[PDB]
């Protein structure tokens, strides 16, 4: 299996064989246009008229397609169909007990109502993570349980969990010009940690302005006492956000009415909105951050 | 009422310019293809075998 | 085979992809391709136009604009339009010129790089703008009868207010398409479209090239879908396709990508509507007065035509004693708004149910009991004079009462509201009439013609073109009756100029009705003709028959005619037939709202039609569920979004919601009203397209009742009070009504509740 | 390089396969395979659907998934096999039950949507000839139809559970 | 005016012949009218071109479809005298009477 | 003859003449040995043939 | 090596000439002009009869003469300039008198042979711009023509002598 190159009017693509190939071929051209479902670069080039002169696909590459079952979580290449992960995820949530897959399932609801078998099939899960939507469904998941991610690039290798910092600026991530995301490891839920997911269901502009959102919370060992608590939204910024003010404020405090009342008015003043931000819904909008995580409070209530 | 009157053939000018389409003169699919027939070269004969 | 559930005759085809649309028609070597170009203003001057870099993409032909027409570049119904915009723009997606080159592609690379440099000009894009800016084309239209002071004198309670109901797209699968090859002979062209209008597509080729009528060919095999956005909007493309054609000397086509469509070709009329009801304690309307207002966009099109079937059916099945509709047309910087599958009815009706299902809460009666007194009986006048025989509703409502269980299922339903707090359920029952004919008299007509060869198969064509109604599968299943033959010996091919000239539109929902008749006549005279042989035979086949005739030289080509007996209403006046009948159905659907997120569920819906004695029970069934889920679309799923600047967001599916699989009712059952024959048309069936789709608010109101109900649950106590709800109730707008401590800001602050 | 792949099992060698082509292009406008059609070249009405195949050395078994046509480079296609409406039957030589289920059961009326669905429902029997109800009904979420009301597609092919 | 029939042009004149006998039937110029081609789906079973006949068989047959064209337009005719052609036309059009024979 | 030979109706048939650039009686019938053969190659192939 | 020549004054840059490529078949195949018909293929009967110009390093002038397109190999055209019936008027711009004339004098009746005998008739004018009813009669002895009986043609033409 060697490496292919193709020439037309405008772009030159490369075929790439090698996890080595493409880590060079990235040093050498660090504007190369990584290409795996082009769900969203066939995209940009049509509506958006984006012009890629090169381009590099490393769909071949073993690595990058891996499915991996390590003891803290499920490694996936950052070039698997997200129906690949939809399928490996379906099978280890019917297979482990319950209490280690709540993440998992998040991941399967925002993969629920998503696209269809055709998009499912061929868009890669790196694919979307580095393509940065603002209204990514999947990034709020990743996001709040802390999902690792092992980026590349030649010489190089770092893993590092995702979180706020991830996402700098509007559709940038905080990739290094040369690097590459290699893989994705979902994690394992822990003992006392429970996690839902939520998402609006409709969307009216482009990229911008659906409200998604995945939650966690760990509590003190068999108590209701808040350890870790995070709230990840897409939607209400040119980014995925965090609502790190409003979660702070709650570490030690007690799952109870209090902590209800304690998030909501934090959730309101800190993703609140503009009258004129981008997108409008502003009224709807607030009323689904707050109404999301009453489904998680009643939720993780039911759940301990 | 031209009835009785030396009317010139109404497609004479197209004739004369080369803008009166013919058969052959219709444009050609992007696929379209030609036939040539294969013909007797006898005048009464037993067909033996077409290679 | 009459009655009888036969497929659609392409269905086969169809499903292999052997059935050959518009873009599937092989290129000829020198076919050239069209994209348009297209304002990127509302309201502007045209300041200069720049071609420099169009001109260095590969594959570059020509860019055209209003300078190279031939003819004329005044277009439209009411030559109100250009073909290519001049000076000034009028619209987002106005048409100023089009890059003609070698390959799709290259025309889309060419097209985006053309700068044209304008000058803002101040710009109406709402229907307040253009109230507060008097912004009409035409002046106000009117029905009223009776006498309003003494109906709101008389009156216990009077509500009044203000609704909205937004436009919709089309969303034919197959977008707006044309093939247009130049002869090279006295401007002779032949044109393939996917249109609706293949006598105005003619026409305005014509107009556009400066030659007369005769030499225009236009050819129409079937659409990808219709559904009035290729009654008239066709023309946009199939007229600068021409030209390219025309100027080029080379065959042209064009299919436009989904988002040029979504913004150029135009869709539904939103409706604005200020409304005054006054009622009896009873649930009795005594008075209505009702101003509508449509946008129209930039040119008149349809528009007129559109609010006069608004205003004919602003009554919906309702006995009103007393009664005032006016109707405004709105000059707009928009796409001209044009035909969508019901064409203004839906609005009408729409805002009807809506003041009917307020009488109903304000009376604090139930709505089925409300609904029910204010019904027309047989033989009561519309609010425009017009006597209702064979009014089949109440058969309809009784039927679709029972069958649906409706009684019982209210009982479920208001048990689960009690026991369920931050989801509940709705359920509601609707009702609709539709008046069947072109409002305009003289489109009432329709020709067909028929050859019968030699070998006894036969050639019918008729005005009507085919976009998945199966018009010609009811055709030939006309034409086989009539003549007493298998319909394995008929067929259709295409609808075309050359055939049946001066055709109206297929639209109306009357293509059945007169084309069916057309064919019928023709058919009646092939039998005339035949008789002697037929005679001088009996035992003999029709094919015998057949021989006989031509080997005596008897004919065996005819066409055939008709034309709708006895139309003709008047607005001054107020009389005359504006229909030859109605159909009429009735709507029960169940719907579960989700309070915390504005989701929902269709849980049920049970659909009673009266379509008089089907000439194709499958056909339509397929129909009313077709017409259904659309007007399900319209209600609660589609939206299109503009910026303040009156640019359009939403232009593909991903922006643009229209039902999806699961999306329909969980459980959808669907009856044809049995024993129902009806004397004004063809074997005794109905027009079936249109009617239905207005069924789709039944959904509209369940919502509405689930969103009562939650309202009752966290808000405030009115049994009685009345909250503002437009169209479509999208999820942002039904969350939004659920007023709850969230909505409110919790926390524990106070607001309403 | 030579891009190689397969349509209906034929063969495909393109000497200059232009990085921007996407496959929809390529099956109507240089193969002439009218089957699949552009219904918004953005990935969500399905009426471009086809069935990919390839060899996935890892599961070791050949792999069928469907895929959307107006996105899919040609240039991600290099040893790939496409299967289209017209590759799995016709009223030429024969249906296949997925063609003559959607045509006797009403699903197609305008038949825009209907050579995608069929497209939809086959790659679902290629990786499951005995799927169920639920099975069904899901595989179609990028399939529009603004035609049927979606009831009739949904079950004439109902008959292919238990 | 768009005139069909059963006959095939080889350079004989017989369009234009047809075109003449139409336009003195019609009592209409010959500029509105014309001929674009023979075809199976206007006209059906037609004896071929030939025995020197077209002239006289055609002839006959467009000038009986030009008759009841003229049976058709009569009244508006008589409603409006001094009307020209293209009056009577669309005024026949807009009353929904056939132009097709 | 086309119908004939293909065994399909002849309203699947449409023939269409423009104009000839001479007949004589040559194409009265004997037409039809070209049309019949090129019509055979258009069905057999499913592409346009001349 | 390229072949250059030119068609009714515009260039033409034939980078893969076929020997046996004749210039009837490119005029009405790779170029699609259409007006130079195939009559015989044996240079009998004048209905592919094209004007060829060159320049002649000899005469100094350039020189006009009439030529049989179904017999000349586009490999003897380098530097010549090829005239066609759509190089000298045109019902969409004005025909040149030559193509007035016959049409006006009945000479044109199936009309296949016209477009040569135009071009026999131009090629003429363009060496004599009056020439005798002797030349004009003669310069015909390449075009057959079934239809007319060729009287009304010599007439029609006559008026261009004396
Ligand atoms: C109609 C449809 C519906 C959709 N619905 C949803 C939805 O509901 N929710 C949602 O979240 N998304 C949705 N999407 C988007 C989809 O999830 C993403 O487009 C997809 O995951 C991108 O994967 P791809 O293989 O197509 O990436 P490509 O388009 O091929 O490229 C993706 C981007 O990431 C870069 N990239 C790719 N791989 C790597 C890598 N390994 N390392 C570094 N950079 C890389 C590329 O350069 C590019 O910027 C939808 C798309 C369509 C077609
Ligand atoms: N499948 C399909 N059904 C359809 C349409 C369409 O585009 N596709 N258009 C509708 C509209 S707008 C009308 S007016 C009628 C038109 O056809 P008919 O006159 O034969 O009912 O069918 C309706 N049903
Ligand atoms: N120029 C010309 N004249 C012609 C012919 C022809 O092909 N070209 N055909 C001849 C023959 S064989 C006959 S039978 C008649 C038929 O046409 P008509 O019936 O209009 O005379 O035309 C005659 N004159
Ligand atoms: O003038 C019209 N009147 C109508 O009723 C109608 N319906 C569709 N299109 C129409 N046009
Ligand atoms: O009359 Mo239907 O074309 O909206
Ligand atoms: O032989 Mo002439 O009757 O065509
Ligand atoms: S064309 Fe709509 S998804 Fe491919
Ligand atoms: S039948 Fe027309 S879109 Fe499905
Ligand atoms: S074709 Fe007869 S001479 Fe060239
Ligand atoms: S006109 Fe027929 S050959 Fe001269």
């Amino acid at each position: 299996p060697k490496q292919l190159r193709f020439e037309g009017e405008r772009v030159t693509w490369i075929q790439a064989s090698t996890l080595k190939e493409l880590l060079d071929l990235k040093a050498q051209h660090p504007e190369a246009k990584l290409v795996v479902g082009n769900t969203e670069i066939g995209i940009e080039m049509k509506f958006k008229n984006q012009l890629f002169p090169m381009i590099i696909c490393p769909a071949w590459i073993p690595e990058l397609n891996a499915v991996e079952h390590g003891p803290e979580g499920i490694s996936f290449g950052a070039a698997c169909a997200l129906s690949s992960v939809e399928k490996t995820l379906l099978e280890a949530v019917a297979k482990l007990p319950t209490q280690k897959t709540e993440v998992f399932r998040g991941v399967l609801e925002q993969l629920r109502w998503f696209a269809g078998k055709q998009v499912k099939s061929v868009a890669s899960l790196g694919g979307n993570i580095i393509t940065a939507s603002p209204i990514s469904d999947l990034n709020p998941v990743f996001m709040a349980s802390g999902t690792k991610l092992t980026i590349v690039s030649r010489g190089t290798r770092r893993t590092v969990p995702m979180d706020h910092t991830f996402f700098p600026s509007y559709r940038k991530t905080l990739l290094g010009p040369e690097e590459i995301l290699l893989s994705i490891e979902i994690p394992y839920s822990r003992e006392d940690e429970f996690f839902s997911a939520f998402k609006q269901a409709s969307r009216r502009e482009d990229d911008i302005a659906k409200v998604t959102c995945g939650m966690r919370v760990l509590f003190q060992p068999g108590s209701m006492q808040v350890k870790e608590l995070a709230l990840c939204y897409g939607g209400m910024a040119d980014r995925t956000i965090s609502a790190l003010k409003t979660t702070q404020k709650q570490l030690s405090k007690f799952w109870n009415e209090k902590l209800l009342q304690d998030v909501c008015a934090g959730l309101a003043e800190e993703l609140s909105l503009s009258p004129d931000a981008p997108g409008g819904m502003i009224e709807f909008r607030r009323t689904l951050t707050l109404s999301f995580f009453f489904k998680f409070y009643l939720t993780v209530l039911k759940k301990l | 009422d031209t009835v009785g009157r030396p009317l010139p053939h109404l497609a004479a000018a197209m004739q004369a310019s080369g803008e009166a389409v013919y058969c052959d003169d219709i444009p050609r699919y992007e696929n379209e293809l030609f036939l040539r027939l294969v013909t007797s070269t006898r005048a009464h004969a037993k067909i033996k075998s077409i290679d | 085979t009459v009655g009888r559930p036969l497929p659609h005759l392409a269905a086969a085809m169809q499903a292999s992809g052997e059935a050959v649309y518009c873009d599937d028609i092989p290129r000829y070597e020198n076919e050239l391709f069209l994209r348009l170009v297209t304002s990127t203003r509302a309201h502007a001057k045209i300041k200069s136009i720049d071609v420099s870099e169009a001109q260095k993409v590969p594959g570059f032909v020509c860019f055209l604009s209003a300078d190279d027409i031939p003819g004329s570049n005044e277009t439209g119904l009411f030559n109100d339009e250009t073909v290519f915009a001049k000076d000034t723009v009028t619209c987002v997606g106005h048409i100023i010129g089009a890059v003609v080159a070698d390959t799709p592609e290259h025309a889309e690379r060419a097209a985006h790089v053309v700068k044209v440099t304008y000058e803002d000009l101040p710009a109406i894009i709402t229907i307040e703008d253009a109230i507060k800016n008097n912004s009409f084309y035409g002046s106000e239209l009117k029905i009223e009868k009776g006498d309003l002071k003494k109906g709101f004198s008389e009156a216990d309670n009077v509500v009044s207010g203000e609704l909205y109901i937004g436009g919709q797209d089309h969303f034919y699968l197959e977008t707006h398409c044309t093939i247009a090859i130049p002869k090279g002979e006295e401007g002779e062209m032949e044109l393939f479209v996917s249109t609706q209008n293949a006598m105005k597509t003619q026409s305005f080729v014509a107009k556009m090239l400066g030659v007369p009528v005769n030499r225009i060919l236009v050819r129409v095999k079937r659409m990808g879908g219709g559904f009035g956005g290729k009654e008239t909007r066709s023309t946009l493309v199939s007229v600068a396709v021409a030209l390219a054609a025309y100027k080029t000397g080379h065959p042209v086509r064009c299919m436009l990508d989904r988002n040029e469509d979504m913004l150029i070709t135009g869709g539904r009329h939103p409706f604005l509507a200020r409304y005054k009801v006054g009622f009896m304690k009873t649930g009795t309307i005594v008075a209505l007065e009702v101003d509508h207002y449509s946008n129209a966009g930039n040119s008149r099109d349809l528009s007129h035509s559109i609010m006069e079937r608004a205003l004919f059916h602003m009554d919906n099945c309702y006995k009103i004693p007393n009664i005032r509709g006016t109707g405004r047309l709105c000059k707009t910087n928009l796409s001209s708004n044009t035909a969508f599958r019901g064409f203004g009815g839906p609005q009408a009706l729409f805002i009807a149910e809506n003041w009917m299902s307020e009488v109903a809460v304000t009376c604090g009666l139930p709505a089925e009991e409300v609904r029910w007194k204010n019904m027309y009986k047989e033989g009561d006048l519309t609010h425009f004079n017009q006597r209702l025989e064979g009014f089949s509703v109440p058969r309809c409502w009784d039927e679709c009462l029972k069958s649906s269980q409706y009684y019982a299922r209210k009982s479920e339903v208001d048990k689960f509201n009690k026991e369920n707090c931050w989801k509940k359920r709705g359920l509601c029952i609707i009702p609709t009439k539709f008046g069947i004919s072109f409002t305009v008299p003289f489109l009432n007509q329709a020709g067909a013609l028929i050859h019968v060869y030699t070998d006894g198969s036969v050639l019918v064509s008729h005005g009507g073109t085919e976009m998945g109604q199966g018009l010609h599968t009811k055709m030939v299943q006309v034409a086989s009756k009539a003549l007493k033959i298998p319909i394995s010996k008929i067929y259709i091919s295409e609808t075309s100029t050359n055939t049946v000239p001066n055709s109206s539109p297929t639209a109306a929902s009357v293509s059945t009705d007169i084309y069916g008749q057309a064919v019928y006549e023709a058919c009646q005279t092939i039998l005339k003709r035949l008789e002697p042989f037929k005679k001088k035979n009996p035992d003999g086949s029709w094919e015998d028959w057949v021989m006989a005739a031509y080997q005596d030289r008897v004919s065996l080509s005819t066409t055939g005619f008709y034309r709708t007996p006895n139309l003709g209403y008047s607005f001054e006046t107020n009389s005359g037939n504006a229909f030859h009948y109605f159909t009429y159905g009735v709507a029960c659907s169940e719907v579960e709202i989700d309070c915390l997120t504005g989701d929902h569920k269709n849980l049920r819906t049970d659909i009673v039609m009266d379509v008089g004695s089907s000439l194709n029970p499958a056909i339509d069934i397929g129909q009313v569920e077709g017409a259904f889920v659309q007007g399900l679309g319209l209600f609660t799923l589609e939206e299109l979004h503009y910026s303040p600047e009156g640019s359009l967001h939403t232009r593909g599916p991903s922006t643009y919601k229209i039902p999806a699989f699961g999306s329909i009712p969980t459980e959808f059952r669907v009856s044809l009203l049995r024993d129902c024959p009806n004397k004004k048309a063809i074997y005794a069936s109905k027009a079936v397209g249109e009617p239905p789709l207005f069924l789709g608010a039944s959904v509209f109101f369940a919502i509405k009742d689930a969103i009562r109900a939650a309202r009752a649950q966290h808000t405030n106590n009115n049994t009685k009070e009345l909250f503002r709800l437009d169209s479509p109730a999208t999820p942002e707008k039904i969350r939004n009504a659920c007023v709850d401590k969230f909505t409110t800001l919790c926390v524990t602050g106070a607001p309403g509740n | 390089d030579e891009l190689v792949f397969f349509v209906n099992g034929k063969k495909v060698v393109e000497k200059n396969a232009d990085p921007e082509t996407t496959l929809l292009a390529y099956l109507r406008r240089k193969l002439g395979l009218r089957g699949t059609k552009l219904g918004c070249g953005e990935g969500g009405c399905g009426a471009c659907t086809v069935m990919l195949s390839k060899y996935d050395r890892l599961q070791d078994k050949i792999i069928h998934f469907s895929a959307n046509a107006c996105l899919a480079p040609i240039c991600t296609l290099h040893h790939v096999a496409v299967t289209t409406v017209e590759g799995i039957g016709s009223t030429k030589t024969r249906l296949h039950p997925v063609q003559e289920r959607i045509a006797k059961s009403h699903g197609s009326q305008c038949g825009f949507c209907t050579p995608g669905i069929v497209m939809s429902m086959y790659t679902l029997l290629r990786n499951q000839p005995e799927p169920t109800v639920e099975e069904i009904e899901d595989a179609f979420q990028g399939n529009l139809c603004r035609c049927t009301g979606y009831r009739p597609i949904l079950q004439g092919f109902r008959t292919f559970a238990k």
